């Protein structure tokens, strides 16, 4: 995945910060689970999910 | 894209142009008070107006004058619009070499609108010159407000801005970079190479 | 006579009035950002007053009178494969001391890097601070390597 | 210049000059470089007529 | 505090010069100077009326 | 009949020169983002002679 701007065809690499986080859902979103996040942002990791494999 | 910003200003003599200088003339006129201060008035605050905020508009910048150069834009090829070097000294500016075109190859219709030579009417040797009958009719054109070397000056720091960088002690950076930063406000370049320059 | 009088007047003032409008929506109710429109400079606020046939105002401007210099870089480069540039072309990054700080290229206001202020681009320029992820932080200081 | 029209201006004592353009420091746009920077640090409020 | 205090003796300036009490100075400053071609203004409009 | 026409003349070429001021300011030294007013499409840079 990438994203560019509307104006002009630049592209750019995915980062968290490109983001903004509302309440609901739409039925056109892209549908992911958060352990496949890391296929749309490169640089995003389940540190929650993460740790809790490596308590052990 | 062409834009008018001064006319040549004209003003008249009432009293001259309407009795010709004949006395007894004179003292009829006085009998219109309000005729000749309408007309002197009108054309006489208009074009102070006029010579007023003409040179409000123009501004001047030395540091960015010294830029006005073709080493200054790379490949953006702007000799035709930089000012050309004073040949004959005593001034700092002069005409580009677009602005002699439009100055010439248009008709040099002189039919009248001259700001033509008023010292030489009274004392002359010569009969006197359509633009002294016209001083002797009391109609006098005032020289133009855009000044030849005042525009040279006003348009040659303008074309030099676009080479400011902000740089420290300021020094010129690279018209490619001038372009590159004009880019991106318009939208965030993420381009590294620059190869669309 | 006195007809001509009149409509030429009258042109002039309507074409006056309808400026005085513009200011009033632009530079009194509102802060402009069109350069030279409410005055020279860096527009805050306007003020206006009555006066003889019409309006009078009064632009209130900031101009600048001391300049700071910075050492500022184009962008970063970590590991010689990720290269970021400011997410606001109107920011710089520059390099004070031995930590970075960003700042707006209008007004010196100096801000702590957060990851959040920068974008992700797929190569890097020769210009390019060169660092590892293993120092990121002291670029960032609130950045952790969670895989390391 | 107490009084002006075109090119030429007159002082209060009646003395002909010629109207030299108002020296200002134009803007610019700040550049996406590797360079040495100069920034506006400190700020004074101007009122315009 | 320091742009309060640059208002406070801009306005003075221009109540001042609008006066007219020290008109002979006020083209010191290229913003006294507005104020000069304001008055300019204001005094043609009042002339041509009649 | 003259001052009528030199009057008219000054009202056209002022609205001109008003419209030329704005250009300067905001094409010139500034970039615009205000579509059609320094031509049409994306504006860049601008010169005047
Ligand atoms: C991402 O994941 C979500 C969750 O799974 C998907 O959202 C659902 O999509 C399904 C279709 O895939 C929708 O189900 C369809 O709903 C209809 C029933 O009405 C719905 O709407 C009312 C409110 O208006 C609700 O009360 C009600 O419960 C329903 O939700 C039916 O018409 C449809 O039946 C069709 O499918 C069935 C199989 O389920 C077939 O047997 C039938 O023949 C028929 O074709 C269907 O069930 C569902 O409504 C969506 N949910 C929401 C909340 O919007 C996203 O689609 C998915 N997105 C992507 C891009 O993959
Ligand atoms: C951030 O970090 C990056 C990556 O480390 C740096 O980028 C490299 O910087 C080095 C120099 O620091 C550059 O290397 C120089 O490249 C020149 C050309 O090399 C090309 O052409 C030759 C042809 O033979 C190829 O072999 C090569 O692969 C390249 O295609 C050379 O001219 C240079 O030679 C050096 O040595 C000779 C002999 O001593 C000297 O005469 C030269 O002057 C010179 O010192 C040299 O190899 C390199 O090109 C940069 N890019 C890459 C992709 O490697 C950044 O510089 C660094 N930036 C900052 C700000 O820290
Ligand atoms: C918006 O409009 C504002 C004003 O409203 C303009 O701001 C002025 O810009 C000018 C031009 O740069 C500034 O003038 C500079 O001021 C400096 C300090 O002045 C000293 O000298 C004067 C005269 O002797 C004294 O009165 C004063 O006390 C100081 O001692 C000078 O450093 C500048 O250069 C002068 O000196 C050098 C050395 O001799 C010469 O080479 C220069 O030619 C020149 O004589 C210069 O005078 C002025 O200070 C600015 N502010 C104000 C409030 O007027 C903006 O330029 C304009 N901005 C835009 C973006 O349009
Ligand atoms: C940027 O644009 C400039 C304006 O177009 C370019 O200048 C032109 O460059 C060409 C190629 O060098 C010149 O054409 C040659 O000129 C000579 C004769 O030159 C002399 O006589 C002409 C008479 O027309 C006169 O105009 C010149 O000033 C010289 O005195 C001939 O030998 C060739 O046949 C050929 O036509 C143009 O004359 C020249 N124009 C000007 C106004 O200088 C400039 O090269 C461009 N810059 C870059 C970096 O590419
Ligand atoms: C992305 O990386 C680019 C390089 O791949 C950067 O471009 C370089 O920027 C520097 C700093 O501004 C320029 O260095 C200056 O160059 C001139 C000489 O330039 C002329 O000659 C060179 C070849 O010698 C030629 O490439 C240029 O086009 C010019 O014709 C000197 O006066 C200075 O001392 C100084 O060294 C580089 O020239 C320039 N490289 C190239 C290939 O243009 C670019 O800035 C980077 N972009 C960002 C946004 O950071
Ligand atoms: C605007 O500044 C320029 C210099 O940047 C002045 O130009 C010359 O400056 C020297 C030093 O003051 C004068 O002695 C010369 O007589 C000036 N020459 C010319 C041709 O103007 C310019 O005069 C300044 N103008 C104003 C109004 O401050
Ligand atoms: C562009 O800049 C160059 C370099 O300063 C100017 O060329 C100099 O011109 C002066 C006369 O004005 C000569 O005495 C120097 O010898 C020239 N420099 C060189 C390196 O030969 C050039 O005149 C500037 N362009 C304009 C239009 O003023
Ligand atoms: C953390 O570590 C590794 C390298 O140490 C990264 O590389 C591999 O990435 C894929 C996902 O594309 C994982 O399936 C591999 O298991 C990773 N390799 C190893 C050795 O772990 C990885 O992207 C980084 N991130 C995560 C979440 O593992
Ligand atoms: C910004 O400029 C103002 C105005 O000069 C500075 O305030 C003056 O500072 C000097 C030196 O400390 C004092 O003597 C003056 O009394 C102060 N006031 C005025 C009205 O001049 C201020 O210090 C500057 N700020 C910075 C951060 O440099």
């Amino acid at each position: 995945y990438r994203i560019t701007s509307r104006i002009m065809f630049e592209p750019r690499i995915p980062t968290i910060a490109d983001f903004v986080q509302i309440e609901n859902c739409n039925v056109t979103f892209v549908n992911i689970s958060r352990s496949e996040l890391q296929t749309i942002v490169p640089e995003y990791i389940d540190v929650n999910k993460t740790l809790q494999e490596l308590s052990y | 894209e062409y834009l008018q910003i001064t006319s040549t200003p004209i003003v008249v003599d009432c009293s001259t142009y309407v009795c010709n200088g004949n006395v007894r003339c004179v003292e009829l006129l006085k009998q219109y008070t309000s005729a000749c201060k309408t007309i002197e008035d009108a054309l006489r605050n208009s074009a102070m107006l006029e010579s007023a905020d003409v040179s409000e508009m123009l501004t001047f910048d030395k540091k960015a004058f010294t830029l006005a150069n073709v080493s200054s834009f790379g490949d953006y090829n702007l000799s035709s619009v930089i000012p050309s070097l004073p040949r004959s000294g005593s001034r700092v500016a002069g005409r580009s070499a677009i602005e002699d075109i439009l100055f010439s190859k248009l008709v040099t219709s002189g039919l009248g609108t001259v700001d033509a030579d008023y010292k030489k009417c009274t004392k002359g040797l010569s009969i006197a010159d359509l633009a002294c009958a016209q001083y002797y009719n009391g109609i006098m054109v005032l020289p133009g407000v855009a000044d030849a070397e005042r525009m040279a000056m006003y348009t040659g720091s303008l074309i030099g801005g676009i080479a400011l960088g902000g740089l420290t002690s300021a020094a010129s950076i690279p018209f490619s970079l001038a372009i590159q930063s004009r880019l991106n406000y318009v939208a965030l370049q993420t381009d590294v190479l620059q190869e669309n320059q | 006579v006195f007809v001509s009088h009149t409509l030429t007047k009258y042109t002039e003032v309507r074409a006056s009035r309808q400026l005085a409008q513009q200011k009033v929506n632009e530079c009194v109710k509102s802060q402009s950002k069109r350069y030279g429109f409410c005055g020279n400079g860096t527009h805050i606020f306007s003020l206006v007053n009555a006066a003889p046939e019409g309006l009078v105002f009064l632009h209130t401007v900031l101009l600048p009178t001391q300049y700071k210099d910075v050492e500022a870089w184009s962008g970063l480069c970590v590991d010689g494969i990720n290269g970021y540039v400011l997410r606001q072309p109107n920011l710089a990054l520059y390099k004070e001391g031995n930590y970075y700080r960003i700042t707006s290229r209008i007004m010196f206001e100096p801000r702590i890097p957060t990851i959040a202020d920068f974008v992700q681009i797929e190569n890097c320029n020769v210009t390019f601070v060169n660092i590892s992820r293993s120092e990121l932080q002291t670029i960032v200081p609130e950045y952790i390597d969670v895989n390391k | 210049a107490v009084l002006t029209y075109s090119s030429f201006g007159v002082c209060a004592d009646g003395s002909i000059i010629a109207v030299q353009p108002r020296n200002v420091s134009y803007d610019s746009v700040s550049a996406i470089v590797t360079a040495n920077l100069s920034i506006p640090f400190n700020w004074t409020t101007s009122v315009q007529v | 505090r320091i742009l309060a205090a640059s208002f406070n003796k801009a306005m003075t300036n221009i109540v001042d010069a609008f006066t007219g009490v020290n008109d002979a100075i006020t083209q010191t400053s290229q913003a006294l100077q507005t104020v000069a071609t304001a008055l300019n203004k204001i005094q043609d409009v009042v002339n041509q009326q009649g």
